């Protein structure tokens, strides 16, 4: 289980510059990574809006010290408001050095990350879905749970769940048919549909994948070895005007 | 849903058992004793209050009780009477 | 911590308070007048219980009596003559000898 | 075999205990009880009933604290110890003083094969079989009482042991309603659990064989609630939405005036929206705010007035867990509801008083028909927990 820390950019910055100038107040060695790839957002076709760079490295030497292995990663845009976000893993003071270093380097300051009912749901659509080396989409399903903690007075009712067999995910989109967003056209109405709650206008507190991911408003914790493309480009959106 | 009866009743109670616990009360002995405190009470009160009109005092105090007891109470008895209660009240102030 | 309790008085000391007060005996009440009387008042309550208690021992009896009370006051001469006044309720009379 | 309790047996039990059990109970019912304990065992003090009756009603007079009574009557008026009828006492006084800090648990009582058997229950009779069946194991004392202001006849039963005095077992609270195949029992799962309520449906039935069925599973406190969700009344069958039919207040009887009768008033209503404007939003009129206001309390307590703040419902219920399954094109969709809370059903009314729950299509079952039950639910038909 590792839980990431999120965090957003005010302008769009450069990070390349002067990798041999971030170690020596560090006094150890960082690699570099520059990566760019494809993000569809629709299978037909896809415009420049998705031209994402990324950037990742790390501040180890120790591979058995599993604990104390931490890992930056970013991703962002140049032509919206907001350009990029960053996350981050463990708790360390490498996880901050070189936070102060382009805290007083670029003058781009940082604000916790909020989640809200209209993007928590959409995320585990992105972390279900999979793609192979052949650009091929198939979707890996999981047994979601959903929990609510409804704020009211004498705690009459303070916390409850719901649950949902995967194979009964497996029944309520191929009802619907081929989507691309099972939960926009298959679970979440269908809550609405039997029980008549609305999903979106209570509390929301966490939303459980089956052994993949842990998402909660205040972090998401996943027990992969590393966070996917989708969920970073949907966050992005998210957090965007 | 009855009116408590003011009496001395637990207090003479009291004062039997500190000096001796092995007897008893009866209900006519108890009558006879809560009357009989009572008409002391009345008797030292009233001469207290008619001794303190005629000196045209307005108050009455350890004085005035002091020599009504006196008045009541016959010699024998208001000696040691007024020598417990000058201790009482001498302590009683130190306190 | 009741004044009765610092008093040492069996008897309560605030009860005969207000009972003065309330009594109209005078216009204006003391303080020390209360614990006095409090003070004479088990005087005798204890000199009287602890007669009528000699008397139940004369009498090899656990339980005392209007009668053993009548014996304690009037063989007690003082005492009879302070009470020559009153009548105890079933208290009999004195044998002649 | 004289392994029964008599009520003259002094049990070692605790000081401390038995102190704080006294620390509960008011003072006004602490001089009850001693007069009357004092009536029946007696005690070490040394005077008659008014002797005794006069010094207490002195405590009452100088306003004396509880602390001195109690410790008078656990080290002066009885320092060797306290009896099983004065537990007993003590016990069924706290019973009545605090119904809400005990839990209970349903039981049904089957006779033949599907058959459900009335109790009848004899105050005198139901004892000493019970005792013969009890004493031929274990030590067993019990004692019977009824509550003041409901039908039940509750029934404690303590168990001792030996290991010389007794030592005291947690007792076993049985409460028989006066004619109901429904039987409530405290909760327990030790050695004696089973032996006590297995010993009374062999003493209860005298002529043919009864076994006993948990109708629940989750424990409910409060003794009077149980006796309306489950025991016999009206209201049994016919909570929720319809609660309106138990009390049968909105139907005059035939004799009465046919003026007042509600068919020439008629109803004051409002039209709901078939098609789906919920999900989609303008000040709404006060008058309308009222009528809107109205629906959420019909679905929950079942009139516009309601049966009984005002999201209190009748019986709180702490956990409910539904299932529902539906078939859709030849296969079963499973979706599994929990919840957890105070009053689950007055936590669903103040949610559809805030807009987040549409009001119109809550099911019956989530708007609190056969409540404290909780099943699967299929073609619109409820199914209890086996």
């Amino acid at each position: 289980p590792y839980t990431w820390k999120f965090l957003g950019i005010s302008k769009q910055l450069s990070l390349e510059n002067g990798i041999a100038k971030l170690n020596q107040l560090l006094n150890l060695e960082v690699d570099l990574d520059i990566q760019t790839i494809r993000v569809p957002s629709d299978p037909d076709g896809g415009t420049a809006a998705d031209e994402y760079i990324r950037y990742e490295m790390r501040l180890d030497i120790s591979n058995l010290d599993e604990g104390t292995y931490s890992k930056f990663i970013f991703l962002g845009n140049s032509k919206m408001e907001v350009p990029m976000f960053l996350c981050y893993c463990g708790t360390d003071n490498r996880n901050e050095v070189v936070l102060q270093w382009l805290k007083a380097e670029y003058g781009v300051i940082m604000w916790p990350i909020k989640f809200e009912q209209k993007t928590m749901i959409k995320l585990a659509d992105a972390s279900i879905v999979h793609v192979t080396k052949e650009n091929i989409e198939q979707i890996t399903w999981f047994s979601s749970k959903l929990y609510f903690e409804p704020e009211t007075q004498d705690k009459n009712l303070r916390q409850f769940s719901i649950e949902i067999p995967r194979e009964s995910c497996e029944g309520l989109a191929l009802g619907y048919g081929n989507t691309m967003h099972p939960y926009n056209d298959a679970i979440v109405p269908y809550i609405y549909n039997e029980t008549g709650m609305a999903v979106e206008r209570l509390p929301l507190t966490s939303v459980i994948l089956a052994g993949h991911t842990k998402i909660m408003r205040e972090s998401i914790v996943t027990s992969t070895r590393s966070l996917r493309n989708r969920v970073l480009a949907v966050v992005l959106q998210s957090i965007q005007f | 849903s009855k009116a408590r009866k003011e009496t001395y009743s637990s207090y003479i109670y009291k004062v039997l058992k500190q000096t001796h616990p092995d007897t008893g009360i009866s209900q006519k002995s108890m009558s006879i004793l809560n009357s009989f405190v009572n008409d002391i009470f009345e008797r030292i009160a009233t001469e207290a209050s008619k001794l303190a009109a005629y000196n045209k005092k307005s108050t009455i105090s350890a004085r005035e009780i002091q020599t009504a007891v006196r008045l009541i109470l016959p010699g024998e008895l208001a000696k040691h009477a007024v020598s417990e209660g000058t201790r009482a009240v001498t302590k009683y102030s130190s306190s | 911590q009741s004044r009765s309790a610092k008093a040492g008085l069996t008897f309560p000391v605030g009860r005969v308070h207000r009972l003065l007060r309330r009594g109209n005996y005078a216009q204006r009440i003391g303080s020390g007048a209360p614990v006095y009387l409090t003070a004479v008042l088990e005087y005798l309550a204890a000199e009287i219980l602890e007669l009528a208690g000699n008397a139940a021992r004369d009498n090899k009896k656990t339980r005392i009596i209007p009668r053993h009370l009548q014996l304690a006051i009037r063989n007690d001469d003082e005492l009879n003559k302070l009470l020559g006044n009153v009548t105890i309720a079933q208290g009999g009379v004195l044998p002649n000898i | 075999n004289e392994l029964r309790l008599e009520d003259n047996y002094v049990p070692t039990s605790d000081t401390l205990v038995v102190f704080k059990q006294l620390m509960k109970l008011p003072v006004t019912v602490l001089y009850d009880l001693t007069l009357s304990w004092f009536a029946k065992f007696g005690g070490s003090f040394d005077g008659d009933i008014y002797l005794l009756t006069e010094t207490l009603d002195l405590l009452i007079e100088k306003g004396v604290r509880r602390n001195v009574i109690v410790n008078r009557i656990l080290y002066v008026y009885w320092p060797d110890g306290l009896n099983v009828f004065q537990l007993a006492e003590i016990d069924c006084h706290l019973m009545i003083s605090k119904p809400e800090k005990f839990k209970w648990l349903p039981s049904k009582a089957l006779r033949g094969d599907g058959k459900p058997y009335v109790v009848k229950l004899q105050p005198a009779k139901f004892i000493e079989n019970l005792q013969t069946d009890l004493a031929k194991i274990y030590h067993c004392h019990v004692y019977m009482f009824k509550h003041p202001s409901l039908p039940v006849l509750i029934t404690r039963i303590q168990l001792f042991d030996s290991n010389k005095p007794l030592i005291s077992r947690r007792p076993y609270y049985v409460a028989f309603p006066l004619n109901s195949p429904i039987i409530f029992h405290s909760v327990d799962k030790d050695i004696y659990a089973r032996l006590v309520l297995q010993s009374i449906s062999r003493t209860i039935s005298e002529r043919e064989t009864i076994i006993f069925k948990p109708v629940q599973k989750i424990p409910v406190k409060s003794i009077h609630n149980i006796m309306t969700l489950l025991g016999p009344s009206r209201f049994a069958e016919s909570m929720g939405p319809w609660e309106c039919y138990a009390s049968a207040n909105f139907e005059r009887s035939p004799l009465h005036d046919y003026k007042k009768h509600q068919g020439l008033t008629g109803k004051k209503v409002m039209v709901r929206e078939f098609d789906d404007s919920f999900l989609n939003d303008g000040k709404e009129e006060p008058e309308i705010r009222r009528l809107r206001l109205e629906k959420n309390m019909i679905k929950f307590k079942g009139s516009a007035n309601g049966v009984m703040s005002r999201y209190s419902s009748l019986v709180p219920i702490e956990k409910v867990g539904f299932t529902l399954k539906n078939e859709i094109n030849s296969r079963i969709i499973t979706i599994k509801l929990k919840f957890n809370g105070n009053d689950i059903f007055g936590g669903l009314h103040e949610l559809c008083d805030k807009n987040l729950i549409n009001i119109d299509k809550v099911p019956g079952w989530l708007a609190g028909e056969n409540g404290s039950f909780s099943g699967t639910i299929m073609n619109g038909d409820f199914q209890r927990e086996q």
